[PDB]
């Protein structure tokens, strides 16, 4: 509640949450180019780890 | 390939047949002892290796 209260947004979770911003952040090292690209990179799929265990969670294939 | 003009006759391949003959098995229809009844277990399980391997050497499982 007080975190909800505390925030007045919230977002649909697991790979939602997690599959978003890489892109944007790929989509940064992408455009930044830079050798932060590599950590906007490696960044990127950090997301998915939880979906990973989402995918342990549901018990499937991860890679897929 | 010279059996499919040497043959009029052919099978399908790529697992169709596989699943159903051990469909079909029954192995409770073998009533005698379990000398049939357990024989045609492992035998429609040495039925499916040909649809497993190919479902094996891609994703997912197997079975899945």
């Amino acid at each position: 509640c007080r975190n909800v209260l505390l925030d007045p947004q919230l977002v649909p979770g697991g790979g939602a949450s997690e599959m978003a911003v890489a892109h944007a952040l790929t989509e940064k090292s992408k455009a930044m180019t830079g050798v932060e690209q590599w950590p906007y990179r490696a960044v990127a799929q950090a997301l998915e780890v939880i979906p990973r265990t989402l995918i342990q969670n549901c018990g499937a294939s991860t890679i897929r | 390939v010279k059996n499919a003009i040497d043959d009029g006759c052919v099978v399908p391949g790529a697992g169709a047949v596989e699943v159903a003959m051990a469909e079909a098995l029954i192995k409770h229809k073998p009533s005698v002892k379990g000398r049939a009844q357990l024989g045609v277990q492992a035998f429609a399980d040495a039925l499916l290796i040909i649809p497993k391997v190919l479902a094996q050497n891609s994703g997912f499982d197997l079975q899945e």
